[PDB]
């Protein structure tokens, strides 16, 4: 009757810190003024996996608080357990594939509904049912500021040398995603010989010049262009998607959550928490 | 059966209608037949279904639907109405094609929002739009919240500023914006291209409408002068859907074949094809 509602750390959409020392959130402000809104979530911090209470809040956060409200539900929120959005892997000794992460936790019942930056794309919607997209995105490119870089289609992303070095996070959806596109092979060889381990690493090495520019998501980009303002993006948005509330085949709340988000889209709330979460 | 009743609307580069060729009287190339039924005088009704051929990115949208999903289908070209809009509490345009069951399928420059998610099922956006304000170079506003169009009488001469009426950026200003819907309908323009002479001219100083197409006007203008405010900005974020039926049966094969696309590459692709303008 409480949602179980999934989520993941994940900035700016979910920022994830801990709680005071008498357990409560602490008070903060937006630049407009306005209080943050912070809901206790429970989730970790070969390790083992205590669960403690933490606090969470952006985007996402401030999306479900109002189809809370919108739709009259109660929620409890938690931390995905194994830190992952969800791919599928094959089951030791190849009998099936499993999807772990959020979509695992969803579609074995361990959460209602994710609410995250979660992707739409077509492995999953085989399995799961996604709103209409809350947030419209894709990928950019991050560079120091003056670079001019056109796009996807630039002479120097579509013919690499050492002289531009670009890349993107080793093992993430981005790196899969052009590994399987015959088109970009000769971009993913010049890629994989410089992937970083983590985004805050190569946004880094961006303002360290030790890479020219890295591929990245875009609202994770234009966020980090508000913050240091020796980088920007450039060029034109490529491989555009959206995020989507996911929830489980045939749930009765996934007509009123999809016409709740376009609505919110219609009447500027939702242009409100781009302005607050996402661009400066 | 899997031959099916498409309607669709001419709306370049989404939708372009074309003469068939008289000898051969087929369609060739990447255009595909359709047909628009025009009046044979003002008294009575009686008229013609002349063949017609269609091209563009909905176009191809339409074909790969077609090959993937495995449907053949009668595309037609609306005549009551265009997009849709509720008069007297019944739809016309596309929508009402769809509604009252004429169409299995809306395919076009079709914007999804609430109220028409109430009357017809839509498939995942297939393209990012919403509301976009296009200006001559020089001409300077915030956005769809400057005063000067939220209160223009405020100002000494009032700004000029208008959209195409009937669609869904007319529908989303009228419920958002009650004082500015009034003042702006004295600027109604017939169409896009009526608007863009307007602007160039010093006629009108700001054109609201559809971001997907102001965008793809942008590109290109001739002499680059006009452009779209906040680089590219959009408000009110949606996108182009394919509408079907209430609990149409082709609802989820149609989706997973859009998400698919996505997914290989061949959105980004069409996207390049259709909508790439040389201003910038
Ligand atoms: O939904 C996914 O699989 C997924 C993978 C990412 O690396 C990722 C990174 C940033 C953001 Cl904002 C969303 C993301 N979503
Ligand atoms: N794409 C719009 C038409 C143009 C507009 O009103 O922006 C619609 O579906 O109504």
């Amino acid at each position: 009757t409480r949602l179980k509602i999934v989520t993941i750390h994940q900035e700016p959409f979910v920022y994830v810190k801990p709680t005071m020392s008498d357990g409560t959130c602490k008070e903060e402000f937006t630049v407009n003024g306005d209080p943050v809104k912070k809901v206790i979530c429970t989730g970790p911090n070969g390790s083992p996996r205590h669960t403690v209470p933490q606090c969470c809040y952006g985007f996402c956060i401030d999306l479900l608080i109002k189809l809370a409200r919108t739709m009259n539900f109660t929620y409890e929120v938690h931390l995905v357990a194994d830190g992952k959005f969800g791919t599928q892997e094959r089951v030791n000794n190849s009998n099936k594939k499993e999807w772990n992460g959020m979509m695992g936790e969803l579609l074995s019942g361990q959460a209602d509904m994710i609410v995250a930056p979660l992707t739409i794309n077509n492995e999953r919607a085989q399995y799961i049912e996604f709103s209409k997209p809350f947030k419209y995105q894709g990928l950019t490119i991050l560079v120091k500021k003056g670079t001019r870089i056109t796009g996807i289609n630039d002479p120097r992303l579509r013919n690499p040398s050492d002289k531009f070095i670009y890349a993107t996070v080793k093992q993430s959806s981005v790196d899969i995603y052009f590994r399987r596109q015959v088109e970009l092979s000769t971009m993913y060889r010049h890629m994989e010989k410089h992937n970083y381990e983590s985004a805050a690493e190569a946004i880094q090495a961006v303002r360290d010049n030790k890479l020219h520019a890295f591929i990245w998501d875009s609202a994770v980009l234009e966020f980090e262009a508000s913050q240091k303002c020796d980088l920007v993006t450039t060029g034109e948005l490529f491989f555009r998607s959206g995020f989507g509330i996911g929830m489980r085949k045939d749930s009765p709340w996934k007509q009123n959550v999809s016409l709740s988000i376009l609505k919110s889209h219609e009447n500027g709330f939702m242009e409100d928490l781009d302005k607050t979460w996402v661009r400066y | 059966d899997n031959h099916l009743s498409i309607v669709t609307l001419e709306e370049a580069p989404f939708v372009i209608v074309e003469d068939i060729d008289p000898l051969t009287e087929t369609c060739v190339r990447n255009t595909v037949p359709c047909r628009k039924f025009v009046k044979i005088n003002n008294s009575t009704n009686e008229g013609m279904n002349v063949k017609k051929c269609c091209k563009g990115f909905c176009i191809d949208i339409l074909k790969k639907l077609s090959r993937t999903v495995k449907f053949t289908y009668d595309l037609y070209l609306v005549t009551n109405g265009k997009h849709g809009k509720k008069v007297n509490n019944v739809w016309n345009g596309m929508i009402g094609e769809v509604v009252y069951q004429r169409a299995v399928m809306a395919v076009g420059s079709l914007t999804i929002n609430e109220e028409r998610s109430e009357v017809v099922d839509f498939s995942v956006p297939f393209v990012e739009t919403g509301i976009s304000v296009m200006v001559s170079r020089g001409t300077q506003v915030t956005g769809l919240s400057d005063k000067k169009f939220q209160r223009p009488h405020d100002y000494s001469p009032p700004f000029r500023f208008g959209t195409v009426p009937n669609g869904s950026t007319e529908r989303n200003i009228r419920n958002n914006y009650p004082y500015m819907h009034q003042y702006m309908t004295r600027f109604n323009q017939r169409g896009v291209e009526d608007a863009l002479v307007s602007l160039k001219t010093g006629k009108l100083d700001a054109f609201i409408y559809d971001a997907a197409v102001l965008n793809y006007k942008a590109g290109r203008d001739e002499g680059c002068k006009l452009v779209t405010i906040g680089s590219g900005y959009i408000f009110a974020t949606t996108g182009y859907g394919i509408a079907l039926q209430k609990g149409s049966p082709w609802k989820r094969q149609i989706d997973l074949a859009l998400l698919q696309f996505v997914g290989d590459g061949e959105m980004e692709e069409l996207e390049t094809l259709w909508l790439t303008g040389i201003c910038h």
